[PDB]
């Protein structure tokens, strides 16, 4: 018989006792986050184990196989993540010191304690409280104490441990036939299937360039904003030549400047749209904003919810000792089920994050006839970005006036406008110049091009140019910024954002095409577009069966990430930054520093 | 907790002919190599317990199908229903079908 064949009969039997075992572990984590009892634990734990223990020999049958004349393209594909060595290639003892250092790593990070000079027995951690201060507060030296302690009580200790785990990980990249980390990484973004829609590791490297060059005068004139801003803030701390420093961004890494849009509100007078007090006085609780949410997607065209999740999943409020963490999240635990995990109250944020996590549940649903090891977006974006589209899309003036909470003689103007678009800009684009250098910076250090001595100025410098961050503080060898990171200290990828920022734009674009709507893109609305709905699902529906570039063929007509979407939604806020400071020059130099 | 006390023929040689069945339980060989009724490489059981669950979705919880096949062969026939039969008058002129 052909080898074909065989992998079928193998495949078959092992989904169907993987499904069951997979649900049963679902439920089971469903269980411990739902009650949060001592019993719960050791019930996750067996029945978390076992799925490891079952799929470790899974995997280890897929080897016999001849992985290089299986056809059809699913077979071999469907195979190749079982023919996943894991992290078996080295021996037992470099596997479980390793395993040993990204436990003792995480433990070390999430246990950051700096204590102030005045009460050094009482000391402040990322929670609330050290982080509320560093974000919500006016004084300047005492932000830049705390971003000191911050980068010297936990960056110190982490820097032979990160010398020693990227030469590891490396090593071990090598004995899977990977000469790079990143290379591992982008592995997600490299198919070698159908002609013509083929992709390479190395492509998205210079795709990541070549895409953000295009928006390079937009972050300039943002940031030349943002210094006319630090004028009329603090003075004699910015100079007009150069850029604002790290503990000036608003964050303790600068991912995000909705800190800072108080700092940098536009007019001041014109106030944001919010009707969580007429929420209020209609009497909204929970459940009417997750019917009118599911009304909204019904509208779209998605389809009707089954029932099982008003029930099984959980809502809002569990009160008593019956606690539950609930961070909100949308849980596929598999065989036809699918639930909510929230902390729903009134306010516009909770609104939003429903609609992302439904809208999460409901892509979980489009490719739930897929077979297990398909049940997946094409990419680690896509997922993120059709969750965060209906949130995006929902939050249009004429959808809250639609939805009986807006006044029905309620007119918007160009400041709330400029307002609410110069806020979007502030926390979408505001991290991508960070993302980029992020991963340029762990792509290169996996690579190897920089020494060990040459870590933490290339890493500064590049901020400095790419970004526009300098030192309030110099810092040399000793400490590790990227080791205070939470996707550096606990391995996760940093380039799934920057993808998924692009690929919801472009979705989000597309369906402003395709949705029958004139006018600006920020006021673009996709509800009561059944066209639209279907054209989505269209390519919801096809999961991990197909590649990401002919996933990237229905939504838009460009196979390649294109990024006009991020450019056409700011336009007139770009056009508000180029009439509005004539007489300041975009763009920093280098050369300044406030302590030289 | 789980009914597995339901299973399903999951691998066979061929298909099957229509009104037969087949309750044979041997070890299913998908190379070219006896198995020696070992589940080895390329040796499954070609019956399959069922995973039915109270949670699980629509289409997966538990149903019951059952068949009924109608034949006329030349023997007489003798299943059917009841023919309802109406009131009886007298003293006037109708038609009767007793």
């Amino acid at each position: 018989s052909t080898i074909e064949e065989q992998a079928k009969t193998f495949l078959d039997k092992f989904n169907h006792e993987a499904e069951d075992l997979f649900y049963q572990s679902s439920l089971a984590s469903w269980n411990y986050n739902t009650n949060i009892t001592e019993e719960n634990v050791q019930n996750m734990n067996n029945a978390g184990d076992k799925w490891s223990a079952f799929l470790k020999e899974q995997s280890t049958l897929a080897q016999m196989y001849p992985l290089q004349e299986i056809q059809n393209l699913t077979v071999k594909l469907q195979l190749q993540a079982l023919q996943q060595n894991g992290s078996s290639v080295l021996s037992e003892d470099k596997s479980k010191r390793l395993n040993t250092i990204l436990n003792t790593m995480s433990t070390i990070y999430s246990t950051g304690k700096v204590c102030n000079p005045d009460n050094p027995q009482e000391c402040l951690l990322l929670e609330p409280g050290l982080n509320e201060i560093m974000a919500n507060s006016l004084d300047y030296n005492e932000r830049l104490w705390a971003w000191e302690s911050w980068r010297s009580e936990v960056g110190k200790q982490l820097r032979p441990l990160y010398e020693e785990y990227v030469v590891l990980k490396n090593e071990m990249a090598r004995a899977n036939h990977y000469e790079d980390y990143g290379d591992y990484w982008r592995g997600d973004y490299e198919v070698n299937g159908v002609d013509g829609y083929d992709y390479s590791r190395g492509q998205l490297i210079e795709d990541v360039e070549h895409t953000f060059e295009e928006i390079k005068p937009l972050y300039e004139h943002l940031h030349a904003y943002v210094r006319a801003k630090l004028m009329n803030a603090y003075p004699s701390y910015i100079s007009p030549i150069g850029c604002l420093p790290a503990h000036l961004l608003g964050d303790m890494w600068g991912r995000f400047w909705t800190n800072l849009y108080s700092l940098t509100v536009p007019f001041g007078q014109k106030p944001n749209i919010d009707v969580t007090d007429a929420m209020v006085d209609q009497a909204w609780d929970a459940q009417r904003i997750f019917k009118e949410a599911e009304k909204f997607f019904v509208s779209v065209g998605l389809p009707n919810m089954t029932q099982g999740f008003w029930e099984n999943s959980m809502l809002t409020d569990p009160g008593n000792v019956q606690k539950a963490v609930c961070h909100p999240t949308a849980w596929d635990l598999g065989k036809g089920d699918f639930r909510i995990l929230m902390c729903t109250k009134v306010t516009m944020d909770d609104f939003l994050t429903a609609h992302h996590e439904m809208g999460h549940i409901q892509y979980d649903m489009a490719y739930a006839a897929q077979p297990f090891l398909l049940r997946n977006g094409a990419n680690e974006g896509f997922h993120e970005a059709v969750g965060e589209i209906m949130s995006l899309s929902a939050a249009t003036p004429k959808h809250l006036k639609s939805i009986g909470l807006l006044s029905p003689d309620f007119q918007e103007d160009n400041e709330t406008e400029i307002n609410f678009l110069l806020k979007q800009a502030l926390t979408i684009v505001g991290t991508l110049p960070f993302t980029y250098m992020l991963e340029k910076w762990r792509w290169m250090v996996f690579k190897g091009e920089i020494p060990k001595d040459q870590w933490m100025k290339k890493w500064w410098e590049m901020k400095r140019e790419i970004v526009g961050v300098v030192e309030p503080v110099p810092h040399d060898e000793t400490y590790c910024d990227p080791a205070s990171l939470f996707h550096v200290s606990n391995d996760y990828s940093f380039i799934r954002y920057y993808t998924r920022t692009l690929y919801q734009f472009q979705f989000q674009e597309a369906l402003c095409q395709a949705a029958k709507h004139e006018g600006p893109l920020h006021k673009c609305d996709i509800s009561n577009s059944t066209e639209a709905g279907q054209k989505l699902f269209n390519m919801l529906r096809l999961g991990k069966s197909e590649p990401w570039t002919l996933a990237l063929e229905n939504v838009v007509g460009a196979k390649n990430m294109n990024v006009r979407p991020l450019l056409n939604y700011f336009e007139p806020l770009f056009t508000w930054l180029k009439d509005q400071n004539k007489n300041s020059f975009v763009g920093w130099s280098t050369d300044w520093s406030p302590y030289a | 907790g789980g009914n597995y006390n339901y299973r399903y023929r999951l691998f066979r040689k061929s298909n099957l002919k229509p009104f037969e069945r087949d309750i044979s339980t041997e070890i299913y060989q998908a190379g070219s190599t006896p198995c020696n009724g070992v589940q080895g490489f390329n040796c499954y059981f070609p019956l399959q317990s069922y995973g039915f669950q109270p949670t699980n979705g629509v289409g997966y919880q538990p149903y019951r199908v059952v068949v009924l096949s109608f034949e006329l062969l030349h023997a007489p026939a003798t299943v059917c229903g009841p023919k309802k039969s109406t009131n009886l008058v007298k003293n006037k002129c109708v038609n009767f079908n007793f």
